Parts: C-alpha cells; structure tokens; sequence
C-alpha cells in the first residue's frame, strides 16, 4: 500500500458527499465538531452508523449532535444511505485514530480555511518522508508555517501530537515511521473535513 | 379545425420518419442496447404510420449530410409532420459522431439540424410538425442531489395546528 | 404568388435529460428515456396530442432515482395541438 491508494480511497469517499445539500454538509461538519469534545458520543454514533451499514435495517435515532449528524445519513424508512454514512463512518474512525487533543483542535479549526492549508502540510509530509519506512528530514515552505512558527502554533501541535519530532529551523519535521498510522487518520480526517466546508 | 394540426389521410400519404443512432465509436465507449432503442423507435413510427428511415454510424459531417439528404425528400409534400430520431453520445449543445474526441470534436451542433429542417431550406415541411428526439448526454455531471425531507410523518402532508 | 411565413416554425424537441446531465441506459433494455417514451406513446397516442404525451413522460421520471433524469421540451414552436390520429 502507499499514499496513491490512500488518496483515491479518501477521495471516493468524499465524492459522494459532494451530492448531499450544502445545508446539511454544514451541519454534519458543525455537529461533527460539537461531538469531537465528546467522545462517548464519536463512539456510539460509530456502532450506529456501522450496524446500518452491516444490518440494512433502522438505525436506532441518537440523541444530541450524534443525532442530528445521523439525520443528514438516513432515509425516512430509517435505513442508512450507504453512499452517505459510510464516508461519515470512514471519518469517524480516523478520528478516533487521533489523539484527544488533535480531536479538540479540530474541533476549534473547522470554522476557518486554515483547514484547508493545514491538509497540504500532512500530505507532503507523507510525501516528502517516502519511503515511509525510513526515518527522515522534511522541508515545508514558509507560505505554510502561517506568521508565527513554534510550538504554541495550532499546527505545530497538530503535528507534534502525531509523534513527529517538530523544530523551527529547517528540516522542521522528523518523520518517524511509528507515526504513520495517526499522521495518515490526520491526512483522511482534514481532507473530509475540507471537503465538506466546500 | 383551427386549434390542431391538419392530418393527412392514410391513402395518398408517405409520412417519412428519420432515425440517426451511433453505436460503436472510435474513442467513445460503446453504446450498448442501442439497437433496442433504434427498433424500438422504427416499430412505434411504422405503427404512427412513418416510413422509417435509419442510418447509423455516421459523423458529423455524415450526419449533416443524411438529414440535408431526408429534408430534400419529395415525399414530405404529401406528408403531414415528420419525426427525427437521434441517439448517441451528446455534448451541451451538439451530439457526437463516430469519431469524436475532446481533442479532436466530431460533434454536430442542435442548432444545425433546426436550419436544415426550417422553412427556409426545407420546403417540403412547412407548416408541418418536426418533432427531434435526443437520446444522448447533454454533461457529465449528475441529475440527483440529496435534501431534507418534511420531519412529520406521512399522516401529515399539510396539517395545521 | 408570393406569401410572407415564419423562417423557423413548427418545431418540437424532446431531450432525454436537462442541459449538463447524463443520460442513462440500460446494457439489456436499451435507453429509459426512449422506452418509456414509446410506452406512454403507445398508451396515449390514441387520445392524447403530442405536447400532453411528452408531458405524461416528464411526470413518469418526476420521482427521483439514484440515477435520475429529467427529460426536457426545448425549442417548441408549434403553433397548435399535434393529433397524430393512428389507425387513421
């Protein structure tokens, strides 16, 4: 496997989510963002949203912002929408890949489109650190590192939570191949993210 | 007799009909079961009483140069309408010959086959129906979208309270 | 004898689907479009004009599909009802 297939993987799921109207993507991304300080609630909207998939019968209502995620994923007969509910299933999980406090990150950059140049710095360091395999140096451009590079910046966090050893001179990241498995939820989690603030 | 179109009897009348149906292109992928649209289409027009022309595998300029040649027929004075029939892959303002590509366009514009048939080159058809079926893309991005539905239930189509 | 008319007159077009959108077919049955239009013709032809059976077809695809269509009437000039009267 490499990033080829994890991009078109992502992509296909975040395509049909291209079809839902745009007042219900805003509310599966700000209620996405509510639940993400909860994450009792990430889990049992997880079971919920798989059982639908696996099932095809109703899905069982949740309450609070679990449930009006649920609403924008369901028929009124109660069955799931698979072309809906399993991107937003794929979501989930890579969120609870993550730790909780890029979870609580998250869920403060969502209302911004910093977003968007926070997903091209994870995905060149998935890149640029190929062969994944080998530890390594990577160089970012000074046009991502926002005005103020350290470690109080949001995205220094971000990265450095992921077990990437951070620094402010150049090479600022150094990959460590443990961190493929969160850095990777990082990357499907800010490009599903990004596709729905579209 | 002034709201609908004067209709022919069946006895001196030669109700000519035209079916244009593209099925194997060079860099299009293939259009399979067009040959139960085309007779499917030819069937239901012999029914309507229309000698049904086809021609398939054609291009743009095979195209043109079909329906010139159907809109010349002397057999539309004693006709009272006429059907055209196309099917093929389309574009949003043409629909595509054998040949066509994005690099290299083979498509043969909606708005040529209107002047071919109009009264100014088409004498044999004036005042008389031209009816254009198209069967074919007019994009390529989906026609459905998901939305909201009304939270009541059934029982409450519209309801006050 | 020299009379004045109308250069373009007397046109109809039924399009599969609207500007933009696919149109589907099926690989055993042929078009949607094409067969239903030759089902609601077969069904009306004998009592309804041309305009009321190609707007029976647009009501046939009214309900959305995960595939839908939306068959649409362009560049009509007719002037009055087409009664295409078969069997006659």
């Amino acid at each position: 496997a490499d990033f080829q297939g994890l991009y078109a993987e992502v992509k296909a799921c975040s395509s049909e989510l291209e079809s839902l109207e745009m007042e219900l993507r805003q509310q599966i991304l700000v209620n996405i963002g509510k639940i993400l300080q909860d994450q009792p609630s990430m889990e049992a909207l997880e079971a919920s949203l798989g059982q639908g998939l696996c099932s095809g019968g109703q899905v069982e209502p949740l309450d609070g912002p679990a449930g009006c995620i649920l609403e924008c994923l369901v028929l009124d007969s109660g069955e799931l929408v698979p072309e809906l509910a399993a991107p937003i299933f794929y979501l989930l999980g890579a969120l609870a890949v993550l730790s909780e406090t890029q979870q609580q990150l998250l869920a403060k950059a969502l209302e911004t489109t910093v977003l968007s140049k926070q997903l091209e710095l994870v995905k060149h360091v998935l890149e640029q650190s190929t062969p994944w395999q080998e530890q390594s140096s990577v160089s970012l451009p000074t046009v991502l590192l926002g005005d103020c590079w350290d470690e109080k910046n949001p995205t220094w966090v971000l990265l450095e939570e992921c077990g990437l050893r951070l620094q402010v001179e150049s090479p600022q990241v150094h990959w460590e191949p443990t961190s493929l498995i969160p850095t990777s939820a990082l990357y499907a989690s800010l490009f599903l993210l990004s596709s729905l603030g579209q | 007799t002034q709201e609908i179109y004067p209709i022919k009897e069946a006895n001196g009348r030669t109700r000519k009909a035209l079916i244009i149906c593209n099925t194997e292109f060079k860099h299009l992928s293939l259009r399979y079961g067009a040959n139960f649209d085309i007779i499917g289409m030819k069937g239901l027009l012999e029914d309507l009483g229309y000698d049904v022309v086809v021609k398939e595998e054609l291009t743009a300029e095979g195209m043109e140069s079909e329906m010139k040649d159907f809109a010349a027929l002397s057999e539309h004075q004693t006709s009272d309408s006429t059907f055209l029939v196309l099917m093929s892959h389309g574009t949003l303002h043409g629909i595509c010959g054998t040949m066509h590509s994005e690099k290299t366009p083979d498509v043969l514009q909606y708005d040529t086959i209107y002047q071919i048939f109009n009264n100014c080159h088409c004498p044999g058809l004036r005042d008389k129906p031209k009816v254009i079926i198209v069967q074919a893309a007019r994009g390529g991005n989906s026609g459905e979208m998901w939305i909201r539905e009304s939270s009541k239930p059934q029982l409450c189509r519209g309801v006050d309270l | 004898a020299v009379k004045l008319s109308h250069v373009e007159k007397d046109f109809i077009a039924f399009y599969s689907t609207t500007p933009h959108h696919l149109s589907y077919r099926d690989k055993t049955g042929g078009s949607y479009f094409i067969t239903r239009l030759i089902s609601c013709f077969r069904k009306h032809a004998c009592s309804c004009h041309l305009f009321d059976i190609f707007l029976k077809v647009q009501q046939s695809f009214e309900k959305a599909s995960i595939h839908s269509q939306m068959p649409t009437i362009d560049r009509a000039t007719l002037t009055r009802y087409f009664y295409l009267f078969p069997g006659n």
